[PDB]
């Protein structure tokens, strides 16, 4: 080689001044991971090179890697590793690469391929949608010789090297080297690898309104695989790539392309438009109004900036976001944690304004839109033959929906057939299904969020309150606040009403969905004898007047009634249920109720 | 160690681990994937008539209890 | 052959391992003689298929 390994060299003792700031961060990553493993009685080899490194000082060695990513990598790889063994050695796997950075104008959107930059660095995100199955892959297995006690070595080159197409080698495993042994094979010191592909949609918001969203798909390895749960905005980053023989492989070709898209990537991002690490001062500043006694009232009326009043339903939904505690029985069943609110109103009166905003700051809550098809909590055995002789039980809605929330509509415009599947999901938190395939009971911590119509118009009420849906009771058994929503016509209300649509047409939500998510992680009290000795009373005199007046309540209404302040106290970040939450859980069912 | 698993055991098994070759369709198809298995080496099972059981048999016969002591043992947990 | 059949020289051998079998004989006397060898009559006789060779034992 003297020409195309000469700028190898050159650049060889160029970017050791590019990691005058990461010499140390690659050996530090490492003589603990040899230190604990010496004393147990564990991280993989990303070494992130930044652009900054490599743009404020070299200009011919920085376009090679933007315009021929294929003479360039495996060049760096080799002059790094040998930095690992001469900074460690005497203590007694090839450190590939990430590349981070900006990319200057690289954002193809997946609707868009490229004419200018095919076989080059590109930056892609969306959604995906696939996630396929996990399977490790040989890369180099040692032979040897039982007798004369010799061993051998040998390497498999594949579709994986992601640079060089090499002379491949069409063999699995080869037998009777040029001796008269029987080869033998040491699998303990022979290597492995993994290999996954998933399918990446277009984010469909940005996509321009002429068609579906298109996808292409993208080859990882272990360092970030189980990292892209179905439903992440994820931002990838890789080389892209063309493999296969299109027009010769077979004869006469007609009409067959023959020159798959792949990305052999590295570093996944989520983004967020889980990780928001914040400083000393915003956690102090949380902490500093969290001494007032009034921001519970606040944020109530910080959220829905149109609409008026309501702060009932407002006070409802982010006592819902936040979320109330199960404790799981000990060798018991555990119960129902979950909370799981209602509504129903008269139409046009903002019943589904406040259900599609929840969603954005949804903290990966990704709901549907209620249409029923079978599908809504199972899987429908869909397997699609996974590579012929592999069959996977599909996540259809679950997966998403664990430790979230959804929304659904249209409740009674629906069949019988999602009625059933939302009577189990309910009463359990699992599903389980056995298809023409495996029984698996899955688990999932949902809750749901409801709007439907009254069906005569106005007629609630000049007849019963109750019966007004006529859907099921098996499911009003099963839920607990049914908010009927009232329009009445006052001279000064709707004129206030006016002016504030009006003034629309031209405290935050950023703190406030940190506020929640740190308030996710925050101790939860149970226990105070003072509170619980007030609220029983407070069941006794409504249990004297449930039943001879409008709609009979249950025992499980009181897991309620332990349920809605068990959270109100997290809105305090406390550990003492006090007196004043028992005040607001009271008063709250009152205007339910009456 | 055959015949001694059943269907619902929750177990733990120890063994050895190999991957195995796919001979078939190796090809167009079947490139260098692996589809190993596990190889079992031990069995750990869990949670499983006048014979050394009789002394429990007399303490439903000494103390009696049959119409209330037996309705207070099955379900207990309501009012 | 040629081209990387042979491997580097690795220290870790199987005939140190072979004749540390070989003092697997009769030789672990704290735990009615040989008790390894105690299981090896059960065998022979034809009533039991199945040795077990521990880590305690090791
Ligand atoms: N009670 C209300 N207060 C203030 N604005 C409202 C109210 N109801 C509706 N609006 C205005 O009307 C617009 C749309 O209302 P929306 O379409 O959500 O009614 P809806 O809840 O969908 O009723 P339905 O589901 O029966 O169609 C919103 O932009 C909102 O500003």
């Amino acid at each position: 080689p003297d020409a195309v390994f000469g700028d190898r060299v050159r650049r060889f003792q160029e970017f050791l001044d590019t990691f005058t700031s990461y010499r140390d961060s690659v050996r530090s990553i490492q003589v603990y991971n040899s230190n604990n493993a010496a004393n147990y009685n564990i991280l993989p080899h990303r070494i992130i090179i930044s652009l900054d490194d490599l743009r404020e000082f070299d200009r011919s060695f920085w376009s090679g890697i933007l315009v021929e990513p294929a003479y360039f990598i495996p060049p760096a790889e080799k002059a790094l590793t040998d930095l690992a063994d001469s900074m460690d050695d005497v203590p007694h796997h090839p450190w590939k690469l990430s590349f981070k950075g900006s990319f200057g104008a690289h954002a193809l959107s997946p609707r868009t391929l490229t004419a200018q930059h095919l076989n080059k660095l590109v930056s892609v995100e969306g959604i995906v949608t696939k996630t396929s199955l996990v399977r490790p892959k040989l890369i180099r297995s040692v032979h040897y010789a039982a007798k004369t006690g010799r061993f051998h070595y040998r390497d498999y080159t594949d579709a994986t090297t992601t640079l060089t197409t090499r002379i491949p080698t069409p063999a699995i495993y080869p037998t009777e080297d040029t001796e008269g042994n029987k080869l033998t094979t040491e699998y303990g010191y022979s290597t492995f690898i993994d290999h996954q592909r998933i399918t990446v949609q277009e984010m469909p918001e940005m996509a321009p309104a002429g068609q579906l969203p298109r996808s292409i798909d993208v080859i990882l390895d272990d360092d970030l695989v189980d990292k892209t749960k179905p439903g992440d905005r994820v931002n990838v980053v890789g080389v892209f790539k063309s493999l296969g023989a299109g027009g010769m492989n077979q004869s006469n070709s007609n009409t067959l392309i023959g020159f798959k898209t792949l990305i052999l990537g590295n570093t996944v991002y989520p983004l967020h438009a889980a990780r928001q690490m914040l400083t000393d001062f915003d956690i102090r500043n949380i902490n500093k109004l969290s001494k007032k006694k009034d921001i519970f009232d606040i944020l109530s009326q910080s959220l829905a900036p149109s609409i008026y009043g309501h702060d009932h339903i407002k006070k409802a939904i982010l006592l819902m976001l936040m979320g109330g505690v199960e404790k799981n029985l000990e060798n018991g069943s555990h119960l129902r944690g979950d909370i799981n609110i209602l509504m129903v109103g008269d139409p046009s009166t903002a019943k589904s304004q406040l259900l599609r905003f929840v969603l954005n700051t949804a903290s990966l809550a990704i709901a549907t839109t209620g249409r029923g098809s079978s599908g809504v909590g199972l899987t429908a055995a869909v397997t699609t033959d996974r590579e012929t002789g592999e069959r996977r039980l599909e996540a259809g809605a679950m997966v998403l929906a664990d430790r979230g929330v959804v929304c659904i509509d249209e409740f009674d415009k629906m069949t019988d057939v999602d009625r059933v599947a939302i009577h189990e999901v309910m009463e359990q938190q699992t599903v389980t299904i056995a298809k023409a395939g495996i029984h698996t009971t899955l688990n999932a911590r949902c809750s749901v969020i409801a709007a439907a119509n009254p069906v005569f118009g106005q007629y609630d009420v000049n007849r019963d309150p109750h019966q007004n849906i006529a859907l099921p009771d098996s499911l009003l058994s099963r839920f607990d606040l049914l908010f009927v929503v009232t329009d009445d016509i006052n001279e000064i209300r709707d004129r206030s009403i006016s002016e504030h649509v009006l003034r629309t047409h031209r405290v935050t939500i950023p703190f406030l969905r940190k506020y929640v998510q740190y308030a996710k992680e925050r101790v939860i009290p149970q226990l105070t004898q003072e509170a619980i000795n007030v609220i029983v009373k407070n069941y006794t005199d409504l249990r004297n007047d449930d039943n001879t007046k409008k709609s009979p309540i249950t025992a499980r209404t009181l897991e309620t009634l332990i349920r809605l302040a068990t959270a109100h106290a997290k809105v305090r970040l406390s550990k003492t249920v006090n007196k004043v939450d028992a005040k607001v859980a009271a008063n709250l069912l009152r205007f339910a109720l009456l | 160690l055959v015949r001694s698993l059943s269907p619902g055991d929750i177990v733990d098994v120890t063994g050895i681990f190999l991957p195995a070759p796919y001979t078939g369709f190796k090809a167009l198809k079947a490139g260098l994937l692996t589809e190993t298995y596990l190889e079992a080496q031990f069995v750990r099972q869990h949670k499983k008539l006048t014979s050394d059981v009789e002394e429990r048999v007399m303490e439903l016969i000494t103390s009696g209890d049959v119409y209330n002591r037996l309705a207070k043992s099955i379900a207990p947990e309501i009012y | 052959m040629s081209a990387a059949l042979p491997s580097i020289q690795l220290p870790v051998d199987y005939n140190n391992l072979f004749n540390e079998i070989t003092d697997f004989l009769v030789t672990f006397k704290q735990d009615k003689g040989p008790k390894y060898m105690a299981m090896l009559q059960k065998v022979a006789n034809r009533e039991l298929n199945s040795v077990i060779i521990d880590l305690d034992d090791i």
